[PDB]
């Protein structure tokens, strides 16, 4: 146990469990002869690369999941917002800490993966001939994240099952209370429009679900702190 | 002890069938003797779920047009087959000034002759295509649309300024070449609804697969 | 000019002959490739990566469809009990249809290797317990009980002081040849049988759930490999 | 002096006449203008007795699609040889998605142009074919059945969705090549009564050969 | 002359007459680089390779000839087939050894030889019009062999006069009364299963008719001893 | 393109030609040969066998 600082945000956490990095690649940079060269894009360190650390969500016995989208997490939240929105172009990378907090008392087992490209699907009206589509409440959640409501197809008709296919680490409350993911910037293009494309999304779903006689606090707290790693910016307006 | 059947040059090999144009003489049908098919890549059914077991995905393709009247018989028709690359303007008739400009390449042959073949690189401006694309191109309809996908467009047609004397049907399979792939997703497991987008029914959500009556019972 | 003979196949259009063709477009150079994160070279390498495997495909609620990925143990259970039992058949209908590895397999006609599934145990800290974990290899047949089951290959797994253990199927090969109604497949019949057994009751403490799940994992081995493709699926593009 | 002409490989050779596929107009036979024809190498008469000299067989075939009308007429039209591997479903109908399905290698060829022809590898699962099989696949039916010999199925047909115009026939054609044998056994001497095994006619067991009125008498 | 013993068996036999080694292979095991390295399969040696002696066929004028299946012949008789119907998987080689015991006022001659895959046939109702198959007591006779009713086709359309073209060995009374083959492991797979599939039949048939006069002993007897070879078993149940 | 000129005999199927064709399954690959026993190469092996020779072609 020992607590790290990254700026002004220190959060207090364990030595060093382990850690995942997507697809076995630490987020880095973008060099000189790239196309926009001309419009040499700055680089943030400073501030806007530390310790955000989102509302807690509560964890329930009745819980379906949550998930939410990168980088639109924090386009609303402080100094990153601040550059991903008056930004032409962006890329970065992350590192996400899920952690829980309950008793050696409390049981359940949470899936914490990384999906590039999660997109949503609808109901499509129930009988499947209407071809709605997804809300932008539901496309782009904001920092609250958003509810899962048919967990078994990741609410776009793939298998959770098979879920872990993806950049993934269990949180067995039993065994351990947090799980720690890098993902590095994944995209079709080197740069791209920070506020229009979620790069990929953080689903956080209860496979065990959780459990506690009568008398334990009865919802546990999940939560988010995620730090950007070599972030850059192109084109201030 | 080899392993080259799993490859993803292999898992995507061979000619599938994708596209279908009907030039009927009488018709409610493609009635002005041409057709305009969009490539497609999920023309082949088994496609879509296959090639969407990745996230980005590169490659090339051959074309093989076989065409032949609706009862498999040959005969004495000359054909054009344009490709009006993404960017370009489409024929909107049989006498469309579209057949003629130069920068749609056309291959002209003989219902007679071999199958026609070509082959078409890959068009994208992006690095690579994508099945997925988690936002809207600068609630909406625009939500998960990558436009950067579009292959390009075949243009069909009998050669002539008078209408063939034969009803045909010109069959277009295509070859993927030089695959690369990207990212892995879990495998579709619910019906599709729509080419578009993954909606899918949420009346009719089954299993992934079967069932039986007790853990215990095999 | 040159001296020619035309050999029968000329002319024919075979849809898997790999040969090559004019380039529509020979002047257009195509964006070039920049580097993208996590590319698969072969499907084998997903066929290695455990997805849940669902032991417990039995609820077809749709809004049970979250239980089949998990099976439970429970107070009520006596020592000795059998809690679950499935077969090694990852390209058979059952619960490795739940599997990236068994939908894999559905590309294919005929495979072999070694498999490894992990069970991971999701209860309380303070939960203790034993679980013997059996595997009956192909032809025998499900064990009777415990007692038998302990006779053969099987783990004594302690819940109490290890969270997950894996038991390696050493082999399965889905070749033998069958023509059955009119319809020929290549199935299995080296369906070997993993069955769960309670070698303890589970053990609590005041304060604890009774009853807990086990999260079942699975896997091909490295020596795992799949012949002839065949492309099949009931889900298909629609009209 | 050279003994080139009693190899397995000379022995084995040549193309034989192994199939005849029939597709009349009118007709109580083949009624849905396609047909399914497993791979039996027996099809040529004389193949049978050979092979069996020996109890186990590795090769290639190479088959060559010979078609024409019952009087031999050239006609132009169209057809669709189909492989379908072992393991794979066979059409059921004119209009079946197997005809469609990429992995079941098709050919498409006119009765025009030269024969068709194509290489099918030793498709078996285990290491050789067997003719022989003293055993039961996991008083019986099942009785030296070995089901790992399949080769395949070809399903041939004309193409289009209308009928051919024409009345149609087309043979099948089989050369063995890269022939190898082993445990070599006693050849046939009476006649074969099933395809599947060597029941013999034990009314009518003549003997190997020709016989005469005293043995001192030539 | 001298006697010769493996474990517990021991058998009376000449010094060593020609052996005839089928094939011109010796049995040998089956390497590591295999199908199934991970279920190791265990080589039985103590008691499982050792002489095993049938009862005894009596030879006489009317006899047509006998023949035993392998591995079938065993699978009945003791810790060899103990092992050959407990285990998925079984491999092995044979030593056959037939012996005779006449006097020299007996007269005969026995062809012995060994047919892999020696599928049996049926007279097919006699007409040839009956697709009837061969009963599994005929099929797979056990250690009491079984008598062909057909000798010159081999009960099953192929003619006897041939079968030297398998490896074999003559039983002339006047010159000798043992005959002895070894057998390698002879399958289109490594590993079989031992009770479904046999991989060879053991022939024994008089060509030359056992004769003698009135007052010698009218049967002779043919004694079959076996032993196992390089016998190897895998997945026990 | 490359001037050639067809000659006689173009198009033919010779049962006997012992020419190469088009691979129905390229990606196939066979499972292995190992060894078996007996292999036989060339019948003269078999022609050297001695069998028996019915000289009493008598008896039917
Ligand atoms: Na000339």
């Amino acid at each position: 146990v020992a607590q790290l600082t990254i700026g002004n945000s220190t959060i207090t956490t364990q030595e060093a469990a382990n850690i995942i990095v997507g697809y076995g690649e630490w987020p880095s940079y973008c060099s000189d002869s790239d196309a926009t060269a001309v419009d040499k894009p700055t680089r943030p360190d400073v501030s806007v690369n530390r310790f955000y650390t989102l509302d807690t969500k509560l964890w329930e016995k009745s819980s379906k999941g949550w998930y939410w989208k990168f980088p639109d997490v924090l386009t609303e939240t402080g100094v990153f917002g601040q550059n991903a929105q008056f930004h032409y172009l962006y890329r970065s990378g992350f590192c996400i800490h899920v952690q829980c907090n309950a008793s050696k008392f409390h049981q359940g087992a949470l899936l914490v993966a990384v999906l590039p490209e999660y997109v949503i699907g609808t109901v499509a009206g129930g009988t499947g001939t209407e071809d709605t589509h997804p809300p932008y409440k539901q496309t782009q959640p904001g920092a609250d994240g958003f509810e899962l409501q048919h967990p078994y197809v990741l609410d776009a008709g793939i298998p959770i099952s098979q879920l872990t296919v993806c950049p993934h680490q269990w949180i067995n409350l039993r065994t351990n209370n947090c799980a720690t993911i890098i993902v590095p910037y994944i995209n079709a293009l080197p740069f791209d429009s920070a506020l229009n494309h979620c790069n990929f999304g953080l689903l956080v779903v209860p496979i065990s679900p959780l459990d506690y006689d009568q008398g334990a606090t009865p919802v546990i707290p999940i939560t988010i702190t995620l730090a950007p790693m070599c972030s850059e910016f192109a084109g201030l307006r | 002890h080899s392993t080259a059947e799993t490859t993803l040059d292999s898992f995507f090999s061979r000619a599938g069938l994708v596209g279908e144009i009907d030039l009927p003489l009488k018709g409610t049908t493609n009635p002005n003797g041409y057709a305009n098919w969009d490539i497609d890549i999920t023309g082949y059914a088994q496609m879509r779920r296959k090639v969407e077991l990745f996230t980005y995905m590169r490659f090339d393709a051959e074309f093989t047009f076989v065409a032949c009247t609706p009862t498999g018989e040959v005969v004495p028709q000359l054909l054009q087959y344009m490709f009006v690359p993404p960017g370009a303007p489409k024929p909107d008739s049989r006498e469309s000034l579209a057949w003629q400009t130069a920068t749609n390449p056309s291959v002209f042959v003989k219902l007679s002759d071999p199958p026609a073949q070509v082959s078409v690189p890959f068009m994208s401006p992006a690095s690579a295509y994508q099945w997925f694309y988690d936002g809207y191109p600068t609630k909406d309809l625009e939500y998960g649309a990558m436009p950067n996908n579009m292959m390009g467009t075949f243009s069909v047609r009998t050669v002539g300024t008078s209408k063939s004397k034969y009803p045909l049907v010109v069959r277009i399979y295509m070859r993927m070449k030089h695959v690369r792939a990207w990212i892995p997703r879990p495998m579709r497991n619910q019906n599709y609804l729509f080419k578009a987008n993954p909606n899918y029914a949420g009346n009719s959500i089954k299993p992934t697969g079967a069932s039986r009556t007790a853990i215990t019972t095999l | 000019g040159f001296p020619t003979e035309l050999k029968p196949g000329t002319n024919q259009f075979l849809t898997t002959d790999d040969g090559v063709s004019a380039p529509i477009l020979p002047n257009f150079h195509p964006t070039p490739c920049i580097h993208i994160p996590g590319e698969v070279r072969n499907l084998l390498e997903l066929c290695q990566v455990e997805t849940i495997l669902e032991v417990n495909n039995v609820p077809t609620n749709a809004t049970s469809l979250m239980e089949r990925l998990r099976f439970p143990v429970s107070a009520q259970a006596g020592k000795g009990e059998l809690c679950a039992v499935f077969r090694a058949d990852p390209g058979r209908n059952g619960p490795w249809q739940s599997t990236l590895l068994g939908q894999l397999c559905g590309y294919y006609t005929q495979w072999s290797g070694s498999l490894e599934v992990t069970f991971m145990f999701t209860g309380s800290f303070m939960a203790t317990g034993k679980m013997l974990i059996a595997y009956t290899p192909p032809g025998g047949p499900l064990p009777k009980d415990r007692a038998t089951a302990m006779l053969g290959t099987h783990v004594i797994w302690d819940f109490g002081l290890q969270s997950s253990v894996t038991l390696v199927i050493p082999w399965i090969s889905n070749t033998h040849y069958r023509a059955h109604a009119r319809d020929g497949v290549f199935d299995y019949y080296t369906t070997g049988l993993v069955s769960i057994w309670y070698q303890t009751n589970y053990v609590v403490p005041i304060g604890a759930p009774n009853t807990a799940y086990i999260i079942a994992l699975a896997a091909a081995q490295k020596n795992f490999t799949m012949k002839l493709c065949k492309d099949a699926s009931d889900i298909l593009q629609t009209g």
